[PDB]
């Protein structure tokens, strides 16, 4: 978009970098993306072979391509993340307060502190596979409680105004020299026996139901009919 | 002062700036 | 009014849904646990005051 | 009438594709006729440009680290004074007894953030925390006090 | 407890007071007025570097427009949108653990959340507050009261911990043969 | 293509519509093997218990389609006769088992023992005893618990899978 | 003879199935003698086929109708005397519009959990409505960035911050408290019938339309039976409805 | 802030404030209700 | 607190002290005077019969009312019996009225009428206001009239409440003589909008639309709407495709608008100057005249329609 | 017969942002939570008896606006801006619109006067 | 058979043809293409720029000829001034839509024409095969611009209902008044009641200033609560009394006119039939023709309609000059 009574230039890069002629590794990196990559990417390469339907053709392709593009800088098998929405706490005025929550607007709520907020881990605060992701809440004018979307999780931290058209990361070489051993997992050394917090984790997953039917080594059986014995 | 910041990047001698105001400083 | 709520709670499909800003607590220590690049420990330019 | 006045004196027609630069540059594979225009613009800028940093990614080495593996081994010293005192405050905190207002999790607790705070726990502090866990009834707690003992 | 009082600020129990969650403006003009949800004490130190005790966020009162509405189109997502910035752990710290006060706008805010229930003062003027009577009560209370034992261990799991290992972890984490 | 909006049309015809398009090839796959019988489980609810001539006749009373309403036999408006308890109205006793399994499977983030859903699967038996005697130990209701455990790790061979599942299955014929 | 009546509003919000077959039996019972103006909020839509074939059950042809909204009426307010609001049950209504309603409050007298009649009251009926969800109106503002004073760049005349100015042809929704200054205000609770649930016969929605016609013929016999003692005239001219209605 | 209603007992003074705080047995009751209320 | 005095039983007289004697909770003192001794017990026996609150008074002269009272309000019937009763009798009620009262005057009457008024009461002392009643009397019974206040701003100020016990729509017009106006100025709105839409239906059923339902729907949604369209344009209908059908009668007659339009034209000043200084008000008044002499006086207000090329009977003939 | 703009094959020759392009639905309070009037009871039969039961304060003259309303149902639907508009000073409508919402809410104008 | 937008035209860039192009740039989501005709192009591109840089919805076109309109439209809706440029434009020019029409394209005119016009254009619409609706608009450019016409549609009820949608974007009462002609006799009828209430309207607040009433708005609130109230006075009220107590005061221009009111009441009375080869009397309605007359002939037929009163008793010296002829 260009307004009228003032010039503009062209960015020669998108960001200050290091070059990859200034050590071996970063040249090797860059030739082993350059071969994971494509050269031109068309409508019927598989980064986007998401589009399954026409309606999703139309759409991507028209009007909002601008904004499907700054969704993502790298190419990847979708544009965003599905929602999933959350429970309602019990309120336990009842039905005296179950009008509160429904309002006008979208009520959006982010999540800041010590271990939220920083732009470096960026890509890992709102990684879903992260058990300390940043937690993000959007309360509708209807009163769910809903996550937030992609574009809505990356409006909170600095803009990232670039794009990746070449990369396509299931062309990755893995057979000759990208082999991950379990062996360097494994100089780690991580121990169950060394350290509980894995356990604790597991302990504060699974549902703690078991401890009011304790006493109805005793072990949980079913339910022993009487009528049909 | 009445000159600009981008002035020596415009009136640089081979530019294509510098060398549409010599086109049409003279036709 | 705890308990007809409680019930009406159990009996709803809709808000048995975990809630993460609800359940618990994400992080409670005073420092993060990885590091985000901070502190620099080195001035810049137009700075005196060093350290 | 009132419409008829203002035209469009602030907008312009897009770029069009494969257009140049005002300048006279253009994203060629050869940019040696290209050139750059960040040395013509002042040095600092009062705020933020709509293009300042707009594209700035940061290392893989962030987003690859474990949790608490960037915390160096500071050895933090002080006064035997305030050994005594710290270690009197924390023998303290954990022998409080459990009524409405205290739960005994907090003796494993106390614990804890006396380990967080770069303090070395003494005996007593893990027979105290072991007795006012006993007397509670929490007995995996009280293993948990001494694996976190035999951790240290 | 001065020879002359305040007039326009008065207080209870003396300064500095407990700690309170509040909503706190900027003296600017209402259109670009925010809220910032910060914990202070009852009486607002004003000699100090240290104004507040912690800041839990940003609240803006202006609806903003729906700019990821294309994203992932669901139901109510092209209306208008009000950010807030909420510090869930420190709220959670000074909520429980040093039992701080609320005023009723952050409670109200913090009810949208979804981690308080709807405030005190959000009246729903169509419903009428309720009648108590003390024979319909314990009707009620002797029709269905829970268990002693079942009523202690929910209690239990709700305020002491949550966190009780079963006897399938307690034979895992013992050991064996070679020490045992 | 887009046509006039008139008569108040809706964005989308669902909550999770355009969420499907945000998953992957494999995770549609996934999700298809969890959600496919949800809504096939509530599809043949109300046709629960008949026979196949009474199926047949439900679809010979009605015999009047306007090409947009779907097969009477799937949703079908016909009145139960147990009509039912409280949440098995809508699904059955089999499905009652089969979501438990999926919400102790959610939060568990992974596999998971059998132990963490022995308690949430004898509640629903000791709670209906009556379709507990019926299904219990059969094939069909086994069989229709543990098929959502390759969602786990799909690309998991038929060795891993079935020292998994035989976990599950020895609780289910207890 | 000129009835006394100044008009009758018949307030909704899309003006499509409940208000349309409203206006249809409000005509027919006072025999044209009254002008009966009905009006909702969204008027782009049209009136829906099974709301026409209902209608034609009894006999009342409504398809000459239109759905408009009631925007000529808001000037002329109090002009009319009568104000009809048809809109759904707040404990029932749903925003998204594609869900079938949710389930009200119970409560007991004398499994979905019931509640107390005193712990719970009932929103006593002797209380009146201030404003209904029909007693809105629509408002365009329209903020241009060809106006300097919006394309200057600290403006509080966008929806946004570092996108663009201005903001092209917003919609919001004022209210009209005014149907307190009508002689007559009445609100009618009736479910939505327009619009059709997830999976659900022709002839399961067309019985929806059935028992909205049936709670519309008892809801005009009581306004109308109102307005008789109120004016002091006979508008109960053609009852060869309400024999088929009382028997 | 503790209300002052028209029906509570009147102090006829001209040496201090004009009404006390001592209530009615109905004011009791309702304040009784409006506490259980909130004690919820 | 104020004595009330309601002076006059007619058919509008009587709601009005019968909703003075329901509201007022024995606040206010009400008396009662009429024009006949019987007429003031029989309303006095019918308030005492159905529920009375208040103590009330029957009078036969207006010396205890006007001793007695402080507000007096009138409801008669015509206009010379107001006159009578406020300025021609010996023992009236502005001729002798006291310093402070406040006399209400609900009758219509002419502009030189509540102009003397005002000024027997400004010398004596008193307050004049004049409210001319617009309504029905069962919407008086039911509390629903319309009052155009003429007078002062505080004494208009100190009758609001009681004129709230029997009237919805009550404004404050100006000063005195302001009030009995706006209702001329509305009945000649009325008669003038009347006729427009008798001579707008008739060009409609010249031009050959035979929908006149959709007709009225869109002319109410135009810039020509008025309340007299919707009235009466379904019996315009009727009036127009059956010519031979007599017009049925109505609570609102020809003569009734014609008694108030003929207060208009005396408190208009002198028209024999320009001979027509109102085109279209004259146009509706004679056929509203024609209409009243053809035996059609004491029916509805929509039997113009049949006189409208009557109305043009004494413009082609008198010029 | 021309496109307009020089470009001929952009939809929109401005190239504005696509979120400029997006609409922005509404929905009033109305249709989530009504607003109910109740009716005088006899304790405050009018709606001057009302304001005459708020006036406890000297600089809350709340008596001097009887004639500021014609009736009870406009006294009770009308918000603080129809309140400053028809000329009542900040601190006067303040408390009018507060013995309001306290009667909507069951509180009932029982409030000593603290005038003398 | 290619699955497109609806190809909309809008002919005529007038006092109401723009915010109808405006409103149809702005609701219709990529749904249609506009095309938008002017006698002049730099009109078109005009406003073609300022729905541009406003931000509309689709995409437009600026025509400058009849023959790519016709050839690119699908639907055309004409909005001009006066009923002569309405017969230029659909029957009298060579290049015109209707009498080129092509097989299965909706022409509606927004114009405020003749009976006799609308007749021709509706035949000649279905000898070509095309289909004619002829709605004739009620309200200002203000009105226009909220979305709240008046539309009376005239012409087939099939094309009306696909027609609905088009006409919901800048209209909310949209009435089928039934076959072609209809609408017409319709806005007739509608501006006859205007000059009506506005004549009354005029002579009520004269006598309110000959009787002394000093505001005119509790008078507005008086008529309102009783059986006197009309749009028109609500409409003028306020400037009627500022021409009255200013008697000197010169009125000012609006959207509606002296001379457009009376071209459409010249239209009604061409179209209204006569009896036994004279006029049928109307006195109300020939009173309001006088005193529009009067005000049009003194040169102030360009500003608003309260610009009678100053003219009115003027209107009966124009019958009375009438009265002296033998
Ligand atoms: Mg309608």
């Amino acid at each position: 978009a260009r307004k009228h009574g003032l010039f503009y230039g062209k960015m020669r890069f998108a960001e200050q970098k290091i070059t990859f002629y200034s050590d071996r590794f970063l040249f090797r990196d860059l030739v082993n993306r350059r071969e994971a990559s494509y050269a031109n990417v068309w409508e019927m390469d598989d980064p986007y072979r998401f589009l399954q339907t026409e309606q999703d053709y139309e759409d991507y392709w028209g009007d909002n391509y601008d904004v499907y593009r700054r969704m993502f800088p790298e190419m990847i098998g979708r544009t965003g993340e599905p929602v999933q929405q959350y429970g309602q706490m019990p309120i336990w005025a009842g039905p005296h307060r179950q009008h509160a929550n429904k309002s006008e607007h979208n009520w959006m709520f982010a999540e800041i502190g010590v271990n939220v907020g920083h732009e470096a881990l960026k890509k890992l605060e709102l990684d879903p596979t992260n058990e300390k992701r940043r937690r993000f809440v959007i309360r509708q004018p209807d009163g769910t409680l809903r996550s937030a979307k992609m574009s809505e999780m990356r409006a909170w931290y600095w803009k990232e105004e670039w794009a990746d058209f070449r990369f396509w990361a299931p062309q990755m070489e893995w057979g000759i020299e990208n082999t991950p051993s379990q062996e360097q997992y494994q100089e780690h050394v991580p121990d169950t026996t060394d350290a509980d917090f894995r356990k604790q984790r597991r302990i504060q997953s699974r549902p703690v139901k078991w401890f009011y039917e304790s006493h109805y080594e005793r072990e949980v059986r079913w339910p022993d009919v009487i009528n049909a014995a | 002062g009445g000159v600009p910041r981008i002035y020596y990047a415009w009136m640089r001698p081979g530019s294509f700036t510098r060398r549409r105001f010599e086109k049409m400083r003279n036709p | 009014f705890r308990d007809v709520e409680e019930r009406r709670h159990s009996r709803d499909v809709v808000n048995e849904l975990p809630n993460p800003w609800y359940d618990y607590v994400a992080h409670a220590l005073p420092f993060p646990d990885r590091d985000a690049g901070y502190p620099d420990e080195y001035g810049d330019l137009g700075q005196w005051r060093a350290p | 009438k009132v419409d008829s006045f203002h035209a469009n004196t602030q907008y312009q027609h897009a770029w069009p594709l494969l257009s140049h630069d005002d300048l006279g540059n253009s994203d060629q594979s050869n940019n040696t006729k290209n050139i750059m225009y960040s040395m013509y613009m002042p040095k600092r800028n009062k705020g933020t440009a709509p293009w300042f940093r707009g594209a700035d990614t940061y290392s893989v080495k962030y987003c690859e680290q474990g949790r608490y593996e960037y915390q160096r081994y500071l050895m933090i010293n002080r006064f035997p004074s305030e050994y005594k005192k710290h270690f009197l405050s924390f023998l303290s905190n954990i022998r409080m007894s459990s009524g409405s207002a205290t739960i005994p999790q907090e003796a494993l607790h106390w614990l804890l953030r006396m380990i967080v705070d770069n303090f070395n726990p003494q005996h007593v502090h893990y027979i105290a925390a072991m007795k006012t866990l006993q007397s509670a009834g929490e007995l995996d707690m009280a293993r948990d006090v001494w694996k976190i003992m035999e951790r240290q | 407890a001065r020879a002359v009082i305040k007039r326009r600020s008065p207080q209870l129990w003396g300064a500095p007071g407990a700690p309170i969650i509040r909503m706190r403006g900027h003296h600017v003009v209402w259109k670009f007025q925010s809220y910032d949800l910060v914990v202070e004490h009852t009486h607002k130190r004003r000699n100090s570097d240290i104004r507040l005790l912690h800041y839990l966020g940003k609240h803006c009162p202006h609806p903003q427009k729906s700019l990821w509405s294309p994203d992932t189109p669901v139901a109510q997502d092209r209306h208008l949108f009000m950010l807030t910035t909420v510090d869930i752990d420190a709220f959670k710290y000074w909520f429980g653990v040093k039992r701080c006060r609320l005023s009723m706008k952050p409670w109200a805010l913090l009810a949208k959340a979804g981690l308080l229930p709807p405030s005190l003062t959000q009246n729903s003027k169509i419903m009428p507050k309720p009648l108590f009577d003390k024979e319909s009560l314990m009707r009620y209370y002797l029709a269905n009261r829970k268990d002693e034992d079942v009523m202690a261990r929910e209690k239990y799991l709700n305020y002491e911990n949550s966190m009780v290992k079963t006897e399938e972890e307690r034979a895992a984490e013992r050991p064996v043969a070679p020490y045992l | 293509v887009a046509k006039l909006q008139h008569n108040s049309a809706p964005t989308t015809l669902n909550f999770y519509e355009k969420s499907f398009q945000q998953l992957s090839d494999v995770q549609q796959r996934q999700t298809g093997l969890l959600i496919g019988a949800a809504v096939g489980d509530a599809a043949a609810r109300a046709l629960d218990g008949y026979t196949a001539e009474e199926v047949a006749a439900v679809a010979a009373e009605s015999g009047s389609l306007q090409d947009e309403d779907e097969d009477p036999v799937v949703f079908a408006s016909v009145t139960p006769r147990e009509h039912k308890s409280g949440l098995l109205r809508h699904h059955s006793y089999t499905f009652y088992l089969f979501s438990q399994l999926l919400r102790v499977m959610a939060t568990s983030r992974g596999d998971f023992p059998v132990q963490y859903v022995k308690n949430e699967w004898v509640a629903t038996a000791r709670a209906h005893p009556d379709c507990f005697v019926r299904e219990h130990a059969s094939l069909l209701h086994v069989l229709c618990i543990t098929m959502q455990l390759p969602v786990i790790y799909p690309w998991a061979d038929d060795s891993t899978l079935r020292e998994y599942a035989s976990g599950f299955l020895e609780f289910l014929t207890e | 003879m000129s009835t006394s009546s100044r008009g009758i509003l018949i307030a909704g919000l899309t003006n499509r199935a409940r208000t349309q077959m409203a206006e249809g039996i409000l005509r027919r019972l006072t025999a044209g003698t009254i002008f009966i103006k009905s009006g909702g909020v969204h008027h782009e839509s049209t009136i829906h086929p099974l709301a026409v074939k209902v209608m034609k059950d009894i006999g009342i042809d409504i398809s000459k109708q239109s759905v408009t909204s009631l925007e000529a009426a808001r000037r002329q307010q109090n002009t009319y005397d009568v104000y009809i609001s048809i809109d759904c049950s707040y404990e029932r209504r749903t925003l998204d519009k594609s869900q079938p309603p949710r389930a009200e409050v119970r409560r007991r007298e004398s499994d979905p959990v019931r509640y107390d009649p005193l712990l719970v009251p009932r929103t006593p009926s002797h209380w009146s409505v201030g404003v209904d969800a029909t007693d809105v109106r629509r408002r365009w503002q329209i903020w241009s960035p060809r106006d300097p004073s919006i394309f200057h760049e600290t403006s509080t005349r966008k929806f946004q911050d570092h996108l663009y100015e201005g903001e092209p042809l917003f919609m919001q929704l004022r209210q009209c408290p005014w149907r307190t200054q009508a002689k007559v205000s009445e609100r009618w609770e009736m479910d939505e019938v327009a619009i059709r649930y997830p999976v659900e016969r022709h002839s399961a929605h067309e019985l929806r339309f059935v028992q909205a016609r049936e709670q519309l013929l008892q809801r005009s016999f009581d306004l109308l039976t109102k307005l008789e003692k109120h004016y002091g005239e006979r508008l109960l001219l053609d009852r060869a409805l309400l024999e088929e209605f009382i028997s | 802030r503790q209300i002052r209603p028209y029906y509570n007992l009147p102090s006829k003074s001209e040496h201090g404030r004009k009404m006390t705080g001592f209530l009615t047995p109905y004011r009791h009751w309702m304040w009784k209700q409006n506490e259980l209320w909130r004690n919820v | 607190s104020l004595n009330v005095g309601v002076v006059g039983m007619g058919n509008m007289g009587v709601p009005i002290a019968r909703n003075l004697g329901f509201k007022a909770r024995s606040a206010m003192y009400l008396q009662i005077h009429s024009r006949a001794l019987s007429k003031a017990k029989r309303v006095c026996d019918d308030l005492s019969v159905d529920g009375a609150t208040c103590a009330m008074r029957i009078h036969d002269r207006y010396s205890t009312m006007t001793k007695w009272c402080d507000v007096i309000v009138l409801a008669l019937a015509d206009v010379k019996a107001s006159r009578h009763a406020l300025l021609e009798d010996n023992e009236s009620l502005i001729m002798n009225a006291r310093k402070g009262q406040i006399i209400v005057d609900h009758t219509t009457v002419d502009a030189e009428t509540s102009r003397e008024c005002a000024h027997e009461a400004a010398r004596r002392g008193a307050y004049f206001l004049d409210a001319p009643m617009s309504g029905s009397p069962r919407a008086c019974f039911n509390g629903q009239l319309l009052l155009m206040v003429g007078g002062d701003a505080e004494t208009f100020q100190k009758m609001l409440p009681i004129f709230h016990m029997y009237a919805d729509n009550v404004f404050h017009m100006g000063e005195s003589g302001s009030g009995t106006a706006a209702k001329m100025i509305s009945q000649a709105l009325v008669a003038s909008h009347n006729a427009a839409a008798a001579e707008a239906l008739s060009m409609a059923h010249a031009l050959g639309i035979e929908d006149q339902s959709k007709l009225v729907q869109v002319l109410d949604a135009s810039w020509g709407s008025s309340t007299m369209l919707r009235r009466n344009a379904p019996l315009l209908q009727d009036l127009i495709r059956n010519p031979d059908k007599t017009p049925p009668t109505s609570a609102v007659s020809v003569d009734r608008l014609l008694s108030d339009l003929a207060h208009l034209d005396a408190s208009l000043p002198k028209r024999g100057g320009e001979d027509e200084p109102f085109p279209v008000f004259d146009a509706a008044l004679r056929s509203l005249a024609a209409a009243s002499d053809a035996g059609m006086g004491d029916r509805d207000l929509a039997s113009v329609v049949h006189y409208i090329e009557a109305g043009e009977a004494e413009l082609r003939n008198r010029t | 017969d021309q496109t307009y703009g020089p470009h001929k094959s952009y939809k929109y020759t401005y190239m504005p942002d696509p979120r400029k392009l997006a609409p922005i639905e509404t929905t009033q309070r109305s249709e989530i939570v009504p607003q109910s009037i109740r009716p005088p009871t006899s304790y405050v039969p009018n709606h001057e008896t009302f304001l005459e039961r708020a006036d406890i304060h000297r600089l809350r003259p709340t008596s001097d606006f009887k004639a500021s309303f014609k009736d009870w149902n406009d006294l009770f639907t009308c918000d603080k801006r129809q309140l400053r508009v028809r000329g009542i000073p900040r601190m006067t409508r303040d408390a009018i619109r507060t013995a309001v919402q306290a009667f909507q809410n069951g509180n009932p104008p029982e409030r000593f006067d603290t005038k003398e």
